[PDB]
RNA sequence: CCUCCGCAUAAGCCUGCGUCAGAUCACACUGACAAUUAACAGCCCAAUAUCUACAAUCAACCAACAAGUCAUUAUUACCCUCACUGUCAACCCAACACAGGCAUGCUCAUAAGGAAAGGUUAAAAAAAGUAAAAGGAACUCGGCAAAUCUUACCCC
RNA sequence: GCUACCUAAGAACAGCUAAGAGCACACCCGUCUAUGUAGCAAAAUAGUGGGAAGAUUUAUAGGUAGAGGCGACAAACCUA
RNA sequence: GCUAAACCUAGCCCCAAACCCACUCCACCUUACUACCAGCAACCUUAGCCAAACCAUUUACAUAAAGUAUAGGCGAUA
């Protein structure tokens, strides 16, 4: 038998969304 | 206010409301647990 | 016995009695300090508290004095490759206690 | 896909190739050496 | 992967003629 | 990149198969076998374009009219939208009116 | 374990495998049947083609997933084992797969590598025989017990009285005990 | 006592306890069914020792010194309850000439499909019953849309099937 | 608020925790106080065979001899329940009458 | 040096700073192993009839109006006896190890529970405070803010 | 399950002066300014405030659904 | 020279032919995955976007006869 060491595991993590309409503002009436 | 809170929970809000018995006593709400067998959910109902 | 149709009593039926029980259990050591005449047993999850009582006064014919039983829940977090909830089994634990001051000790397998 | 291109790189570099002694980005880019290299020639 | 050979072949080709001048034979 | 660097693996084509040399062998079946059958019927595939060419719309038509009774549940949807979409598009949309 | 799954030389429960493959590795399979098997454990075949061919020797283990045998010592190479350090370990030989087609059975005394038919014998019924001689070719290839091992005496007694008795019944008969009450009827719908 | 719980004990770390040859069912329906009642408890009493192995080798991280024979005494157990259960079936065939032990019916829920309901052994009659008036074992005709949606999957992953294994019987054939 | 996770025992209200349980078999009732009145004759008890006074181990040894599977059939039963059904030339009609009723079952395991 | 908090219960969550091993602002994550023990709390009742005008407020005067939050009896039936379940945590709802939301009993400033400052320098501009000669609204849309307590009147 | 209104059975209102009374905690609301504007936050923080034994405030469960619900009408509110 | 790049095979799509599948144990209409007690029950034309350049009747859901007879703000179109 050949000796070895542990095992590991690893991966991402990801996501998305949208927020709102936007951004609250005024202008000229 | 503060607006994120909109889900304050309760098991029985949840199971008296979306629960297996309350998608059958109705009969337009036996089509959805159909639609959802249909697809293949995992989980049916709650 | 587990995962069977049990014979529904009336009022003045004869007794149900098992042949053959289906559950079988394991004596474990305990980590957190018990005492002497406890003794602690992992029981699947159908078994009652007098069902070990009559099981042990049965097979293995120990003077058991009182028995307490509780759920240890199974640990959920544990996630696949493909990020999937693996959830460990639960399981019953019983703290036998036993009579007379019989006083097992656990051995020490592997010594 | 039925008939995707396959053939793209030629194409490429046989633009790139004229404009290989640039400045910036206008000799590595593909999209900014065609409006440089137009007006080269 | 594409279907074709005739592009992977030109640069087959190509790729030979960038050897032979990153390191040209004696 | 996508241009692959290894040449992909080359494709020997016997053309001496039996498909392949038993192509075409039939034909005229009709000018030279005392009209028994007719090429069309020598076609084999779907039931509907058994031997005639059509449009897209004519094709979808046909193959609702002649299979759409067994045709399954989804895509009897699918094809009645196709037939609804294609009605609008060729009769009321491009060039040339 | 999964479906489209390599089969390396490990066995399926190694902790080798588990390096090689663990369950998220999804390759392009390999491609390979046919129930007469002919190739058996311990047989003495000739490798045809290869490097060292032109050698016979014995197939110590057979792998039936992907049509494979090993032979002993042969069709080999050096490789390390352990060595768990910067220093060398040591170095085995360790012995390739070989396909089957590439290798052939030899006969027993002709010594020559043939072809192996399944002809059904008179003598009941069937067993590999060899193409070019006749001469069929066998199948070919201490403990006494301890404390809860029975016997052979023991398992092969003919205790089964065999009645319509119900043992549940049976057992509590001769028990002893005597149950006087009797079942009410249940509705068992 | 509770020592029954543990072998004898020589064999507290031996790394292999020599014991093999589990009781295949040939050998059991030989003997009678007192013996296989005794057989049973000495089964049971012989699982617990292993289980206990099991579950304090998990504590102490060694290897089990004989994880072989607890499949060994596990097919045991499945020869001997499979036994009686053959002795008792056929029992029930000449008494009664009906298999299926619990009794049930072949019905219909509300998703139209045809399920093999197992009867729940109460002590009234079902018209008095408030539960399982409840309970509606019909069509309702609203469902068969999507009976017939259903039915159509299935035979989607079926024709996707068949028509994999051609495609790879062809490309074994043009490889062979 | 998982759809996916198994509704058990742990996860409700306090009208909810002591109403679900696990699969008990259960014993008895409640009575009027709360009070649990324990059936005796619902406690399942263990009946036992005596062990002292047996021949047999739970592992057979490698030396014993194979045989071919033997499919006890309802037929078989039959001939050897039929050994004195010969000299005419054992049986119950209702199960009823039973205390082991076979087909409505009446036993456990 | 803080404490505008804390400990419980309910609810929610479901092993989420226990032990060993591991790989990688700084070393609650991964793997294995252990655990939360009923007496607290749930989980309740055998019928068929028939019963129950005078509140609570320290209930005593005394006052009420908006008129109130608690109960049986008769006969029949009954002698099996203490199972099942919740019991962990630094946590819940806010996509976050998020100055927010979070019901109740205690604690009414604590016996709990905590850490505003990674280090240097002490420029601008910015923010939050402290102080100010003389003047005291002269600023400004307006005493807005900040400081201190107050005079009087319109309109709606 | 947020919110409008309602039903069931519940709960809290320190202290001081003497009643949809007054001062003032808890509590609830959000006047005004400042901070912040990809923020601590898809409406927040610090002061300053308004009511705080009632048309109060709030936990629990239940109901009313879009051609509608509900509304002390802001054409509000009904899962940002 | 790093980031990287390349890669056949998983499978799949269209048809043909052929009509398909429900009991290993226990649990699953109450809060589905709950051993265990005296009440009710299904059948109702689609509508509308769209075209008519608005919109208001109207507006498609083998081959050949044939886009023929007919219908239609006699028009869109059927
Ligand atoms: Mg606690
Ligand atoms: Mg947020
Ligand atoms: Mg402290
Ligand atoms: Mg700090
Ligand atoms: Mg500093
Ligand atoms: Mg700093
Ligand atoms: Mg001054
Ligand atoms: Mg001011
Ligand atoms: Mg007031
Ligand atoms: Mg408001
Ligand atoms: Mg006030
Ligand atoms: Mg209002
Ligand atoms: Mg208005
Ligand atoms: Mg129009
Ligand atoms: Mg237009």
């Amino acid at each position: 038998a050949a000796a070895a060491a542990a095992a590991a595991a690893a991966a991402a993590a990801a996501a998305a969304a949208a927020a709102a309409a936007a951004a609250a503002a005024a202008a000229a009436a | 206010k503060a607006r994120g809170n909109e889900y304050q929970p309760s098991n029985i809000k949840r199971k008296n409301k979306h629960g297996w018995v309350r998608r059958l006593s109705t009969p337009a709400g036996v089509q959805v647990i159909l639609r959802r067998m249909l697809k293949g959910r995992k989980s049916l109902s709650h | 016995a587990r995962n069977v149709v049990y014979p529904l009593y009336r009022l003045g039926g004869p007794q149900l009695r098992v042949f053959r029980t289906n559950f079988f259990i394991q004596l474990v050591r305990p980590g957190v300090a018990q005492p002497e005449d406890t003794v602690q047993f992992r029981i699947p999850m159908e078994m009652t508290r007098v069902d070990l009582r009559n099981y042990l006064e049965g097979i293995y014919n120990v003077p058991v004095a009182a028995v307490r039983t509780r759920v240890q829940h199974g640990s959920n977090k544990r996630r696949d490759h493909r990020n999937v909830r693996i959830k460990k089994p639960d399981y019953k634990v019983a703290y036998v206690q036993l009579a007379h001051g019989q006083t097992f000790t656990f051995p020490d397998l592997f010594p | 896909l039925r008939n995707r291109v396959t053939d793209r790189y030629f194409r490429i570099q046989e633009v790139l190739k004229h404009a290989r002694h640039f400045r910036g980005r206008k000799n590595r880019c593909y999209r900014l050496a065609v409006r440089t290299v137009i007006r080269a020639f | 992967v594409k279907k074709g050979f005739r592009a992977a072949f030109r640069f087959q080709k190509e790729l030979e003629r960038q050897r032979l001048l990153r390191c040209p034979p004696p | 990149i996508g241009i692959r660097l290894t040449l992909p693996p080359p494709k020997v084509v016997d053309r001496w198969n039996e498909k392949r040399a038993m192509f075409g062998v039939y034909d005229n079946i009709g000018i030279l076998g005392n009209f028994e059958k007719h090429p069309k019927e020598l076609i084999r595939g779907p039931i509907w374009l058994r031997g005639w060419k059509g449009n897209e719309l004519q094709r979808c038509i046909r193959k609702r009219k002649m299979v759409g009774s067994r045709m399954f549940a989804d895509d009897l949807h699918n094809l009645n939208k196709r037939i609804r979409y294609l009605y609008k598009h060729f009769n009321r949309h491009g060039k040339f009116r | 374990l999964p479906p489209h799954y390599r089969y390396g030389m490990s066995p399926p429960g190694s902790v080798a495998d588990k390096r090689k493959n663990p369950p998220w590795i999804r390759r392009r399979p390999v491609v390979v049947s046919d129930e007469d098997w002919y190739l058996f454990c311990g047989d003495t075949v000739e490798i045809l083609e290869g490097k060292d061919a032109g050698k016979q020797g014995k197939v110590v283990q057979v792998i039936r997933q992907r049509n494979w045998v090993v032979v002993g010592g042969l069709n080999t190479h050096y490789r390390y084992i352990g060595k768990t350090m910067d220093y060398r370990g040591t170095m085995i030989p360790s012995e390739a797969p070989l396909l089957h087609r590439q290798v052939k059975l030899v006969d027993p005394m002709d010594r020559k590598p043939t072809e192996i038919e399944w002809r059904f014998t008179e003598a009941g019924e069937r067993v590999r025989v060899s193409t070019r001689s006749g001469r069929i070719i066998p199948k070919p290839e201490t403990w006494i017990d301890g404390p809860k091992d029975t016997s052979v005496e023991d398992a092969l007694e003919r205790t089964y009285v065999p009645c319509l008795k119900t043992l549940q019944e049976e057992v509590m008969e001769a028990m002893g005990i005597k149950e006087t009450r009797k079942y009410k009827k249940v509705y068992w719908y | 006592g509770l020592e029954e719980f543990f072998d004898d004990p020589k064999n507290w770390g031996q790394e292999k306890v020599k014991s093999g040859a589990a009781w295949t069912c040939q050998q059991l329906r030989n003997k009678s069914n007192e013996d296989l009642h005794k057989l049973w408890y000495v089964l049971l009493k012989e699982r617990n020792m292993l289980l206990t192995l099991e579950q304090e080798a998990k504590r102490q991280r060694l290897p089990m010194p004989s994880p072989e024979r607890l499949d060994k005494v596990v097919d045991s157990m499945d020869a001997l309850d499979k036994v009686v259960q053959e002795r008792e079936d056929a029992l029930r065939l000449l008494q009664t000439g009906q298999e299926r032990a619990r009794p049930g019916a072949w019905r219909r829920d509300i998703f139209g499909r045809i399920i093999w309901h197992k009867f729940k052994q109460w002590v009234i009659p079902w018209h008095l019953n408030k539960r399982y008036n409840r309970k509606r074992f019909f069509a309702l005709p609203y469902v068969d849309h999507f009976l017939r949606l259903e039915r159509e999957k299935r035979a989607r992953i079926k024709a996707r099937k068949e028509n994999l294994e051609r495609k790879k019987a062809k490309i074994l054939l043009k490889k062979f | 608020a998982d759809r996916m996770s198994k509704w058990t025992s742990k996860r409700g209200p306090r009208s909810f925790r002591g109403r679900k349980g696990r699969g008990a078999k259960g014993i008895g009732f409640l009575t009027s106080g709360w009070r649990f009145v324990q059936i005796k004759e619902m406690v399942p008890e263990f009946v036992v065979p005596d062990l002292t006074g047996f021949k047999l181990k739970p592992y057979v040894s490698y030396l014993a001899p194979e045989s071919e599977e033997t499919p006890l059939t309802a037929a078989q039963l039959f001939s050897e329940a039929v050994a004195p059904a010969i000299e005419k030339d054992g049986f119950e009609p209702t199960q009823e009458g039973k205390l082991f009723q076979l087909y409505p079952r009446n036993f456990l395991r």
